[PDB]
RNA sequence: CGCACGGAGGCGAAGAACCAUGGAUUUCCGAAUGAGAAUCUCUAACAAUUGCUUCGCGCAAUGAGGAACCCCGAGAACUGAAACAUCUCAGUAUCGGGAGGAACAGAAAACGCAAUGUGAUGUCGUUAGUAACCGCGAGUGAACGCGAUACAGCCCAAACCGA
């Protein structure tokens, strides 16, 4: 298929988002990504 | 059209706003079909003009039969903007009356009885 | 910080402009050396270097230019 | 307004076109075109820029890959700052 | 004496007798081929617009809008109905021609405002009305102490609303006593049931 | 120096943080309005419909949103009647159009405790499950008046004038 620069941004988005809750944040808090997606297993939009 | 019955040479018409103007100047005239149609009935008028490029007609088609019931003479005039320009306004008027000529009792005279024999 | 309002205000409509040009300088120099993962880093610096910007850009605007 | 040029690129493939290729990458803004990215990096630099090549990147921003003249040299140039 | 305008009254007494007669039978000619809502620069019935609130001033516009005559022009039912509602024939709107045609000119002069309108004949097929608009963003009217009052916010798109002189009497609220008890202050409030 | 208790570093007596009011900034798509498009692109733009008019987009208007409430139109059936067609559910559900901070109504071609009487309109209590409707079955169902709340009355068309 052939992606536009619109739909590039957004799948350039949602790889972002697929990081991890970074280490500093859980000493920061005291002591989970809700948002973890697959490229197999889940479905993104379009 | 509907209330005009007969046709008016170019040359009369002339004659008839010439004589007005000098009315309006002399002695007096009515501007405007409600203070027209109250001088018929009144009976002041002497003579009284009617454009026909008037529409609605509904603003004029009581003149020529009111007219014959009171003895008033009327005159036909092509445009409606001749007709006020001659009485003097900026703007025209549907219907003029002569209320009491001046300096034109003998024009005046001789326009209702040109027209009288027009039919 | 570094930076006062009233200072900026002292300045003239050229100056600002030229302290403008400056200050955008030297923060894409640091956002060079962050690029090549630099270590001699001052996270408050790069962070003023950001909002005296706004303040030079913000009184430009109330002395019109 | 938006600037055009957002950072240099410092990677190793830009390291080698640098020595090998005098080219210089940058990190510049996906509304900018080749001819923009061209002028800036002339007035930032100061140097005769040649040919540029973009690339609109999966990281939702644009690469421009700005060849330098013989007259400059990139290592040079990246180097300083 | 009489005034001019109770000339133009009279006669549209009888739309079918006297000179009256001839000229509708012309006009129709030229309203027939002209469109649905027809901007005009001087009403048909001057006594009538006058007394409606028609003043020869900026910002006041007239316009004539032909509707089809006849009931409702209602579709079958499609699915289950008991015979009471089955009906297509004898089905009327309970909305009036009149406030039809009010409704097709507001539409086409979107920042005007219904003032009233008069009916100015019919043929075999359609009726013709004169609506009267005013634009209330023109400050001729603003100052005018006889208009000015439609200019007002509460005022905006009255017609779609029944605010309308023929609105008002469509909805059932001539009379003041006897017979209106479903009617005032509204039908909706009333549970609709007139 | 947000939630968020890290690391590094920074800011604050040039009175910061924090709060109140006012202002600056405010990408793209969006009524979306130059034209096209799955938030982008292509070569100046109130697109479209209107009013005024210097008849030039020159001055203006409309468009879309909002928890419900409000007003004007379109209008079911399950159900009840121990079946069912009128009736009932109900002018309900749902659909189209539109206004406001509230809407709508409103200064008698009224009422009709018939009077030598009342005196704009809403609404609340009552009148009353009364009058009236109805396979006179099941069911349906007001008002005048009264006690309260709040109160406020006015402008045109025409006559006679005629710029
Ligand atoms: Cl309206
Ligand atoms: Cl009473
Ligand atoms: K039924
Ligand atoms: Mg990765
Ligand atoms: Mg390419
Ligand atoms: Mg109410
Ligand atoms: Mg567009
Ligand atoms: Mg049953
Ligand atoms: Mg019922
Ligand atoms: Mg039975
Ligand atoms: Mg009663
Ligand atoms: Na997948
Ligand atoms: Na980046
Ligand atoms: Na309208
Ligand atoms: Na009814
Ligand atoms: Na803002
Ligand atoms: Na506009
Ligand atoms: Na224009
Ligand atoms: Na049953
Ligand atoms: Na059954
Ligand atoms: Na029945």
């Amino acid at each position: 298929g052939k992606k536009s620069k619109a739909t590039k941004k957004r799948l350039a988005k949602l790889d972002n988002q697929n990081s991890r809750v970074p280490a500093w944040v859980m000493l920061k808090t005291d002591r989970r990504n809700h948002k973890r997606r697959h490229w197999r297993r889940n479905d993104t939009d379009e | 059209p509907v209330y005009v019955d007969f046709d008016v040479p170019a040359d009369l018409e002339d004659d008839a706003l010439e004589a007005l103007e000098v009315a309006r100047d002399t002695g007096a005239v009515k501007k405007g079909t409600n203070e027209t149609t109250k001088s018929i009935e009144r009976g002041s008028a002497e003579l009284v003009f009617v454009a026909e490029d008037v529409q609605p007609e509904e603003i004029v088609m009581h003149i020529p039969e009111l007219a014959d019931e009171k003895g008033v003479p009327f005159i036909f005039v092509e445009q409606q903007d001749d007709l006020g320009h001659a009485a003097g306004l900026e703007v025209g008027s549907a219907a003029a009356a002569v209320t009491d000529a001046g300096e034109a009792d003998a024009d005046v005279e001789d326009i209702a009885d040109k027209v009288e024999e027009l039919r | 910080t570094v930076l006062h309002v009233q200072e900026i205000r002292d300045m003239t409509p050229a100056e600002r402009e030229a302290e403008l040009d400056d200050l955008k300088t030297e923060l894409l120099n640091a956002r060079a050396v962050q690029a090549a993962g630099g270590a001699p880093e001052n996270p408050g610096r790069i962070k003023e270097l950001r909002k005296a910007i706004a303040r030079i850009k913000t009184i430009q605007g109330e002395e019109g230019d | 307004s938006w600037d055009v040029i957002k950072h240099p690129h410092v990677t190793e493939k830009a390291m080698n076109d640098m020595d090998f290729q005098n080219k210089l990458q940058f990190a510049v803004d996906d509304r900018a075109s080749k001819g923009e990215v061209a002028d800036a990096v002339e007035e930032q630099y100061d140097v005769t820029v040649e040919q540029v090549n973009t690339q609109n990147t999966m990281d939702g921003e644009k690469k421009a890959v700005v060849r330098l003249s013989e007259d400059d040299d990139a290592q040079e140039v990246a180097s300083r700052i | 004496a009489r005034s001019a305008y109770s000339y133009i009254r009279d006669a549209w007494e009888n739309p079918g007798d006297g000179q009256l007669a001839e000229l509708q039978w012309q006009r129709q000619q030229e309203w027939r081929n002209e469109g649905a809502v027809e901007r005009i620069e001087r009403p048909t019935r001057l006594d009538k617009a006058r007394s409606q609130g028609y003043k020869a001033k900026q910002g006041v516009i007239v316009a004539r809008v032909s509707v089809r005559k006849g009931s409702a022009r209602k579709r079958r039912h499609k699915a289950g109905r008991r015979s009471k509602r089955q009906g297509v024939t004898r089905i009327t709107r309970r909305k009036d021609i009149q406030r039809v045609a009010e409704e097709r000119a507001s539409r086409t002069f979107p920042n005007l405002r219904v003032l009233n309108s008069y009916s100015v004949g019919q043929d075999g097929r359609q009726k013709w009305h004169e609506v009267i608009l005013i634009d209330p963003n023109h400050p001729a009217i603003q100052n005018d102490d006889d208009l000015s009052w439609i200019c007002a916010d509460d005022q905006a798109d009255r017609v779609f609303r029944g605010l309308t002189g023929a609105g008002r009497r469509n909805r059932g609220l001539s009379g003041k006593g006897k017979g209106s008890e479903k009617t005032r202050p509204s039908l909706r409030s009333n549970g609709g049931k007139a």
